[PDB]
């Protein structure tokens, strides 16, 4: 019953959590808890979904996230991203749902009954945050441990089935990537590229090749990088430039997931390549794109000559040259031409937009599929209404990628302000000052007026 | 010490008028860039094509503008959320048709006034303080980075980012609400209860710290110098003011403990900014507000409306209007 | 007002003939309906091409007439142009293509009946807010 | 314009360049409490 | 001479869990009223025969939509009394006939009057100064002027906000769209009153917090106050240098500072009552004259001011006709204003 | 404290939960009948699902006379068949 109340560990139960921070095996427990509700979450929700789903109806028709994941990896799907087989599904849930108890039991054993501390227990399972050697070490086993998780994608891409790809000739379908993309200029090249239109640094990823030769140099990377933590402990630079210590270990960390959370939130708003359309729903631009598309095919249909058609403003109605002469479609969606996708692309020239090909060249599929992309546009109320706010009831439709990006942007928001939380408690509680003011030692006292 | 130690030395220095810091060599010159172009701009700048359909807005002093209809408009629809900086630009000319002044200004801004909440934790630190304004800080800052950045980047274009400008500010708020119905989004809602709320208990702090207020002055003399900065004793009695508002109320709905009062105030407008800012960041990827639009239906059939469908005309009215030779397709997707 | 059997009585066929809905095969086509078509047809209007709605003055004037269950189960099957010259099923969910539109494949003839009774049966209640588009919200 | 560039550049990595030194110059011992950090 | 009265007196201002005095003969039943009104009224009565509206549970609306509407126009600025000549004692026809809304902001208004009451009789008895019922004459004069004089300027009680949470919402749209309320600078004045105030709470706030004095052991700063300790719980000499090193200007005076925090949210209320009072007699900020003139002669001049205006004018035509329906407006589709496509 | 029982005291005595037991749930039931037995309706004079409109009609029953708008609710009542 030891550091359980306030008196004795200096924190209310408001900050409970705090208590645990130099009780190691308790720690340990709350982790692995944790861990066992995270893996607990994938497998019932994946079950919960796999209930409510109907094969004939768009996987973003019906409230999935899960099963668009599991169906992007390769299992499950054929075809046009067509479900064949809901069995892998079950089983990916059923799995992660038997694991979360063998993790909460984990949790729980270390958490209450086992070992408080487990420094007495263990030199190998025990630290102190401020052994250097020690946290570098842990960091490297999990470095290790992340790298074969990398790896592992290689590998199902490489070894098992292959991934789902979007981009695959005569529709989407599931592909083994036989060569991946090494050339580290390529690969390397992704992340120095600006974050802008046009450009859109890692989230412009198009190709699988890329992806899972990237995922081989983070795997390396990973793994080699665990090696050098295990056998290396931290330089002088690096010790004078951080805060040692649990909470400062916390707040570095709480950075990085922001920093993560906003990416994510980009990836599935903009990247149709690792978030296909055929299972997330289009993109923004990909539905706006779509209904230019849809409009210009219906009104050629009608005998109009969409590539001279002057519109009221004087640009074109249906085409328009983009600031650096590319032709794109008009209206206001003259602001997403950076968009590509495997439906547009066969209409798409070295000048852009082929008035040719659009006069000659546009396939049923392809209108199709602009008038389901269209109609499906990540437009949609609270209450799961969709499209414009002013739109009346009937539909019960938002996208996933709105649900996706709204949450983790939301997470990613709150993990930055834990960061500067932590990071300047951290910062104070290492400098002694986090308590408050020291009446007999002032520091504002012992300086010189501003004035 | 050498030129690097003493140049450290003077950056961190607690002895200059205004702390520098190292945020500080950061936030100095982005803020004075934005500054220096926001108000030439505002003054001298041509018009702007806003929307990308060769439709110039007028915005600055010289062109045929007051204080309340003048603005620095956003970057033209036509380069979307493409970075567009001086040297992107043709001419000058160009660069000014097409919106680069706000570009520079608002990501200058942005950098800055983000450098502005690290410099508060950094000087915090030189003080020995507890390290949490920039905390508080970081919800009107937020704020700021929903309408000038993630707006833009969810509807793909800095063209729909909030104009720098009063009457441009009032517009966004128009558009917005049309297309997202942020009036009937519970973030909004707790935004508002967040502002109403701060405001109500600014009065309320003040008004009861000041009417307890240990009596040291004289009629003809101001209550303010009854306060002497610096001094050690509390300046009025919280047991007179937690007596007076547990009496009004009743006695366990008042504060006795100064502490959590002012952890109160501070934690109050502050989660309520912060939600606000969620609103609009997550609006921005098109999560809109409650559609109740014919939610009461009667016995037949008939669309019985309530209140939610008024709101739903008047959205009409904004959204028909909005832009209005803008859109050549039947739906406003973005 | 409620939803009596006259409202619920339509057309059947050109002839003349009506036939008389159930409330329960009226809701059921609602919801069919909202499954498989509101998507693009929301209150009666057509999001990808507006200049076809489906009012019954619209479908009256159709080619053949599709004002009626026959016309709109037939659609359902086989749809066509507004004058009858061209099959666009390639182009709009039917029957005859449940391969491109799944969502077809599990509509029975029982379904399109439902289906049809329920566009034909909205415009008696609604009036001009079926298919009039955002004007009358 | 491309003299404008250049010039930008090395004005921004100048800037940045004194954040990131500045930061890792024994930054934790400037604060007026204790000093030993590392 | 201890009557009746003193006796009444002493039984009034017994220290009690929930404090009376004479104050709360008004306060209470007044009160107690509105909320009655209001709760009842949002989950049994119908808007139909008024606004052509549902709004209760009842009716199958839910919280955000439900209201207590506006009478109907027809009745003018009529008291509406339940005994009153139009509802002539029948209670039905009386909340059928928008009764409720009047016996809630009557009753709202002198409950109202009794909480200021309230805040002078305790400030009185327990020997502080009366700047909290001060302070609160701001929320009277924003709810007198939107609620009572707004309406009263208007044709009837229908064009007051109704008592809802939509109902609300629906009146910022309508004074958007109507009376360019947002170009008011007495509005204006009162957003920055109400910002400032929102500002001024999150600063003070988080100062405090942030300049204690360490006056305990624990990580949890609250223990370490007592509430009758002389001196001051957080360093005004730090936080004062704090603010003045980071924005250049800062409090030095404790009682100025507490002073301003009551001064910036109650002058802004106060202020923006003010322009409600003009806009009830349609008396708005709607134009700017030399921007219209110049806007009529020259189709190539374009601001956010005409912008807005475009706006407004959208919302006036789409939004009047079922807003409305006493003046029987029917807008046939052709004269709708609109933009392409849309 | 002012001389009442505090809460906590009261709300944690049996005597307390056997009083409310009964109390609390009745009037929970009473609140149920009141709309159940469509007397709500009748109280306040809501119109129930069937009688906002005639069967054909597709006007409101606005309102439009101050001294008689009692007589012209009880006529568009009428008017409902
Ligand atoms: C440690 C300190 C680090 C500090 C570094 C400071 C350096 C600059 C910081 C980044 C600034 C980013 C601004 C631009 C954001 C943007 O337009 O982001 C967009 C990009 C994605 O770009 C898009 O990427 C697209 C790529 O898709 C393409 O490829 C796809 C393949 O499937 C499809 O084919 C698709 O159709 C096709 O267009 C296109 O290029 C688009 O044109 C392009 O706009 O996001 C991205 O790069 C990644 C996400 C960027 C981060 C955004 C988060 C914002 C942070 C908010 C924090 C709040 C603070 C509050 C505190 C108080
Ligand atoms: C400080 C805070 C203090 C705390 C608040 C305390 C709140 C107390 C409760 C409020 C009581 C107010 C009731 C107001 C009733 C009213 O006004 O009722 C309105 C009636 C007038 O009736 C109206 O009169 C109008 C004009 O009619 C006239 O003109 C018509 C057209 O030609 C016809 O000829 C018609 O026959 C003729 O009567 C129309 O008929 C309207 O439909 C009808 O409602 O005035 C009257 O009863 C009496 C009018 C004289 C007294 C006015 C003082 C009260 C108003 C002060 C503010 C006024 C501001 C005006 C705008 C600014
Ligand atoms: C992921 C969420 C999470 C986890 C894993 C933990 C974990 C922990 N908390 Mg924290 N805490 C949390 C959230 C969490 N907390 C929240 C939200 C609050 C705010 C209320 C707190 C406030 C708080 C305080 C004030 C304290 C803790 C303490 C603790 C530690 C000991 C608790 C104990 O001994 O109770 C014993 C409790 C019981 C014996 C009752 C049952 C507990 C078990 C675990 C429930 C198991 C149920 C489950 C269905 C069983 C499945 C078995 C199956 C696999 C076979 C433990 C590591 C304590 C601590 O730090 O100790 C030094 C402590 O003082 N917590
Ligand atoms: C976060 C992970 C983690 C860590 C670092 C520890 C660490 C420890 N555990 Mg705990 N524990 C965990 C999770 C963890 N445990 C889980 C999930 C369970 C439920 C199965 C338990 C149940 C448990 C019991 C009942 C006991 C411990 C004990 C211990 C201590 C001795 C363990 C040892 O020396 O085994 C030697 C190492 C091995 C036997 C290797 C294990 C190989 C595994 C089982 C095969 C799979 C590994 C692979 C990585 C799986 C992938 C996992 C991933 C997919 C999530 C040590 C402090 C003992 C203790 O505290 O003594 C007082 C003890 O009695 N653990
Ligand atoms: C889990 C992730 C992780 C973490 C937390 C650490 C942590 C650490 N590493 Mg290790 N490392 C890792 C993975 C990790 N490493 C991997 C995978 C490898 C193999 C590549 C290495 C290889 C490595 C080496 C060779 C060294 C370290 C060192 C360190 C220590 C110093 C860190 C530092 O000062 O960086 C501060 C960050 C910088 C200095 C970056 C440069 C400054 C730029 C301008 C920042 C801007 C970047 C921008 C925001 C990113 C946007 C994208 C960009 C690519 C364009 C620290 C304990 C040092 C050490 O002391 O080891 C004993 C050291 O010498 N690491
Ligand atoms: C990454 C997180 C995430 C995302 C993107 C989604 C997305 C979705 N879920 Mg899933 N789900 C999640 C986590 C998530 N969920 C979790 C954690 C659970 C366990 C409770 C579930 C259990 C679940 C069920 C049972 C169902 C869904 C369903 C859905 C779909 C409809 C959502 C909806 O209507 O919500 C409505 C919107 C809300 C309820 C808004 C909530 C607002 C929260 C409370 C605000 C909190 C803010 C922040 C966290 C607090 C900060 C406090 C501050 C002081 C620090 C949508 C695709 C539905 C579906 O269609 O299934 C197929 C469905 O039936 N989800
Ligand atoms: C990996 C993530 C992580 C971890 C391990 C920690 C760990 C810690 N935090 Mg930190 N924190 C984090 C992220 C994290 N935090 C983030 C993202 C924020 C920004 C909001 C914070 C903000 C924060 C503050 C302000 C404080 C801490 C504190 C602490 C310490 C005590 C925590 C505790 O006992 O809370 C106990 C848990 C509760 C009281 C429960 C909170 C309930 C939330 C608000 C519910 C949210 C609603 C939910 C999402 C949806 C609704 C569900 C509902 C309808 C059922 C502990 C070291 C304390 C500290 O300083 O310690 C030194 C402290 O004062 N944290
Ligand atoms: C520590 C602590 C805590 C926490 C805890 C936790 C977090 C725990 C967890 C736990 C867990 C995490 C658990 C789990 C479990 C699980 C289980 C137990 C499962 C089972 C499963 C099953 C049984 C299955 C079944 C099935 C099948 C097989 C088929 C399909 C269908 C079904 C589903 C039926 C708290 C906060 C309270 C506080 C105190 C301390
Ligand atoms: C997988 C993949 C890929 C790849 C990727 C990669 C290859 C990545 C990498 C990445 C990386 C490579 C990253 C990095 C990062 C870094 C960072 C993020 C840093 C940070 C830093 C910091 C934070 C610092 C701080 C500081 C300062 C500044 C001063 C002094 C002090 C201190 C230290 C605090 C691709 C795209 C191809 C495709 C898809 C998939
Ligand atoms: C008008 C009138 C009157 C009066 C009446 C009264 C006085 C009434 C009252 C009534 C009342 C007095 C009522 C009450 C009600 C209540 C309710 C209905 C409640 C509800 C609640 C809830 C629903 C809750 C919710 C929540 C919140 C808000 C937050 C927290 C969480 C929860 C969720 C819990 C007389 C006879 C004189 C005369 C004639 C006229
Ligand atoms: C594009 C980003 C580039 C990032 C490169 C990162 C490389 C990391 C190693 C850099 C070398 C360390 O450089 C770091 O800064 C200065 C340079 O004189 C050193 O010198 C410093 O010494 C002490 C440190 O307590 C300071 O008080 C003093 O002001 C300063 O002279 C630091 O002791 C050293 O830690
Ligand atoms: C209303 C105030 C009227 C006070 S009335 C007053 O009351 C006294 C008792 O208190 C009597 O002694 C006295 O005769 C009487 O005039
Ligand atoms: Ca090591
Ligand atoms: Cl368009
Ligand atoms: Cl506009
Ligand atoms: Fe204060």
């Amino acid at each position: 019953a030891t550091n359980r109340d306030q008196e004795s560990s200096g924190f209310a139960w408001w900050a409970g959590n705090a208590r645990l921070i130099n009780l190691s095996g308790k720690l340990l427990g709350a982790h692995v808890a944790h861990a066992g509700l995270i893996v607990f979450w994938a497998g019932a929700m994946t079950l919960f979904e796999l209930a409510h789903f109907i094969p004939e109806k768009p996987m973003y028709e019906q409230g999935l996230i899960l099963i668009p994941h599991i169906a992007t990896l390769g299992w499950g799907v054929g075809p046009g991203g067509e479900v064949v087989d809901t069995f892998p599904f079950f089983v990916v849930g059923v799995v992660h749902l038997i694991s979360s108890a063998v993790l909460g039991f984990g949790g729980v054993y270390h958490a209450i009954r086992g070992p408080e501390t487990l420094e007495e227990y263990s030199s190998f399972f025990g630290y102190d945050w401020k052994d250097k050697n020690k946290m570098t070490t842990i960091l490297g086993f999990h470095l290790i441990v992340l790298g074969i998780g990398a790896l592992l994608l290689v590998a199902k891409a490489m070894f098992f089935g292959g991934l789902y790809d979007t981009w695959a000739p005569g529709g989407g379908d599931v592909r083994v990537i036989t060569n991946p993309t090494l050339d580290p200029r390529v690969i390397f090249g992704y992340l120095l590229k600006s974050p802008f239109g046009g450009e859109g640094w890692i989230v412009s990823v198009n190709n699988l090749e890329d992806v899972v030769g990237g995922h081989i140099w983070i795997g390396l990377i990973c793994i080699a990088g665990g090696i050098w933590h295990i056998l290396t402990t931290p330089f002088g630079w690096a010790r004078r430039a951080f805060i040692w210590s649990g909470e400062a270990y916390l707040s570095y960390s709480l950075g990085a997931l922001s920093m993560m959370g906003f990416i994510a939130t980009c990836f599935v708003w903009f990247n149709n390549t690792v978030y296909p359309s055929e299972f997330y729903g289009p993109t923004g631009p990909e539905a706006s794109q779509a209904q230019a598309m849809t409009f210009l095919i219906r009104d050629q249909k009608l005998g109009a000559n969409v590539g001279s058609a002057q519109g009221p403003t004087g640009l074109g109605k249906y085409l328009m040259r983009s600031p650096t002469g590319e032709i794109i479609f008009g209206g206001e969606t003259m602001r997403f031409w950076d968009f590509r996708g495997p439906w547009l692309e066969p209409l798409r020239g070295p000048n852009g937009l082929d008035l040719n090909k659009i006069k000659n060249d546009i396939q049923p599929w392809q209108e199709r599929r602009a008038a389901e992309y269209m109609t499906h546009a990540p437009l949609g109320s609270l209450n799961s209404v969709g499209g414009v706010a002013t739109e009346i009831n009937s539909v019960n439709f938002v996208s996933p990628r709105s649900w996706l990006a709204t949450s983790h942007f939301v997470l990613a928001f709150f993990f930055l302000v834990g960061h500067l939380w932590h990071a300047g408690r951290a910062r104070a509680a290492a400098a002694g000052f986090e308590k408050g003011i020291d009446r007999e030692s002032e520091p504002v006292l012992s300086m010189p007026s501003l004035d | 010490a050498n030129l690097w130690e003493r140049f450290c030395n003077w950056v961190t220095s607690t002895d200059n008028r205004l702390y520098v810091g190292w945020f500080g060599v950061i936030m100095i010159p982005t803020l004075l860039a934005a500054t220096i172009c926001f108000v030439i701009a505002f003054i001298a700048a041509p018009p702007v094509d806003i929307d990308g359909i060769r439709e110039p807005v007028s915005g600055s002093l010289l062109y045929g503008n007051n204080i309340i209809t003048g603005a620095v408009v956003p970057s033209s629809n036509a380069i979307g959320l493409h970075f567009y900086p001086i040297w992107e630009a043709a001419s000058l000319d160009e660069w000014l048709y097409n919106g680069g002044p706000y570009q520079l200004i608002i990501f200058h801004f942005l950098l800055g006034a983000s450098c502005y909440m690290g410099r508060q934790w950094e000087l915090s630190y030189r003080l020995g303080m507890r390290p949490w304004i920039c905390v508080a800080y970081s919800a009107p800052l937020a704020s700021a980075f929903a309408v000038f950045l993630i707006y833009p980047i969810g509807q793909g274009s800095f063209s729909d980012g909030m104009p720098l400008g009063i009457s441009g500010t009032f517009n966004f708020m128009i558009v917005f609400q049309a297309e997202h119905n942020i009036l009937m989004h519970p973030f909004h809602q707790l935004g508002v209860a967040g502002v109403f709320g701060g405001a109500l208990f600014c009065a309320m702090h003040g008004s009861l710290v000041t009417s307890s207020l240990i009596r040291e002055t004289t009629e003809t003399e101001s209550a303010n110098y009854g306060y002497k900065f610096g001094q050690e004793e509390e300046t009025y009695n919280i047991v007179a003011a937690h007596g007076y508002f547990g009496r009004l109320i009743f006695q366990y709905a008042s504060f006795n403990n100064s502490r959590s009062l002012h952890f109160f105030l501070a934690a109050w407008p502050v989660v309520g900014v912060w939600f606000a800012a969620l609103g609009i960041s997550t609006m921005a990827f098109n999560l809109n507000g409650f559609n109740f639009n014919h939610s009461v239906i009667d016995a037949k059939g008939n669309v019985i409306n309530t209140w939610a469908d008024i709101i739903n005309r008047a959205n009409l009215g904004m959204e028909v209007m909005h832009e209005r030779n803008a859109h050549n397709f039947p739906l406003d997707l973005a | 007002a409620e939803l009596t059997p006259e409202v619920l009585t339509v057309p059947l066929n050109s002839e003349g003939k009506t036939i008389t809905l159930t409330e329960k095969q009226y809701l059921e086509g609602k919801r069919l309906f909202q499954y498989a078509c509101a998507s693009c047809h929301v209150g009666g209007i057509t999001k990808t091409n507006p200049s076809l709605d489906l009012r019954t003055e619209t479908l009256a004037l159709a080619t053949p007439p599709r004002d009626n269950i026959e016309g709109l189960v037939d659609y359902m099957k086989n749809p066509t142009t507004y004058d009858g010259e061209q099959e666009i099923a390639e182009v709009h969910p039917s029957l005859r293509s449940a391969d491109i539109f799944p969502k077809m494949r599990n509509l029975t003839e029982k379904d399109l009946v439902a289906i049809a009774g329920h566009i034909l049966v909205e415009p008696k209640i609604l009036g001009d807010k079926w298919g009039g588009g955002k004007v009358y919200y | 314009m491309e003299t404008l560039k250049i010039t930008v550049y090395i004005v921004v990595t100048f800037f940045v360049l004194l954040f990131v030194f500045g930061f890792l110059s024994g930054d934790p011992a400037r604060n007026p409490k204790r000093k030993d950090l590392e | 001479e201890r009557g009746w009265f003193d006796i009444l007196d002493d039984w009034l201002k017994r220290d009690r869990f929930v404090f009376v005095g004479w104050s709360g003969i008004l306060l209470f039943p007044c009160a107690y009223l509105a909320l009655g009104g209001w709760l009842t009224g949002t989950t049994f009565v119908t808007s139909w025969y008024t606004h052509g509206l549902a709004s209760s549970y009842l009716e199958g609306c839910n919280f955000l939509t439900v209201a207590v509407s506006t009478p109907a126009n027809s009745m003018g600025h009529s008291l509406l009394l339940l005994w009153g000549p139009e509802a002539q004692g029948d209670f039905t026809r009386w909340c059928q006939l928008g009764g409720l809304w009047t016996f809630i902001a009557l009753h709202g208004a002198f409950g109202l009057i009794g909480f200021m009451l309230r805040q002078f009789e305790i400030a009185r008895l327990v020997g502080v100064r009366p700047y909290n019922a001060i302070a609160f004459s701001a929320p009277i004069a924003v709810f007198v002027s939107v609620f009572l004089i707004y309406p009263l300027g208007q044709s009837s009680w229908f064009f007051a906000p109704s008592f809802g949470v939509a109902a609300i919402f629906r009146f910022l749209l309508f004074f958007q769209g109507f009376h360019n309320w947002t170009l008011n600078p007495f509005h204006m004045m009162g957003v920055a009153g109400v910002l400032g105030g929102a500002l001024l709470c999150a600063i003070h706030g988080a100062t405090v917090e942030n300049t204690l004095f360490q006056d305990g052991e624990g990580a949890s700063t609250f223990r370490a106050f007592n509430p009758t300790q002389a001196e001051e719980t957080y360093s005004m000499v730090t936080a004062n240098r704090f603010w003045s090193q980071i924005f250049g200007i800062a409090f030095s005076n404790k009682r100025w500072l507490h002073f301003f925090m009551l001064f910036v949210p109650v002058t802004g209320l106060w202020m923006s009552a003010i322009g409600v009072v003009g806009l009830a007699l349609n008396l708005r900020s709607y134009d700017f004259i030399s921007q219209e003139i110049r806007a009529a002669e020259d189709p190539e001049f374009e601001t956010f001011y005409t912008k807005n205006l475009l706006l407004n004018e959208g919302i006036r035509a789409w939004m009047a006709p079922q807003d409305q329906p006493h003046e029987n407006f029917v807008f046939p589709e052709e004269v709708l204003p609109r933009g392409n496509a849309l | 404290t002012t001389g009442e029982r505090p809460f906590s005291d009261i709300i944690t005595s049996v005597r307390y939960w056997v009083i409310h037991s009964i109390t609390i749930p009745a009037l929970f039931i009473a609140g149920w009948l009141f709309v159940s037995t469509g007397l709500a309706y009748d109280v306040f004079g809501t119109p129930r699902p069937d009688s906002y409109y005639a069967q054909e009609q597709r006007s409101i029953p606005l309102v439009t006379d101050r001294f008689e708008a009692k007589q012209q609710v009880e006529t568009f009542l009428e008017q409902l068949k």
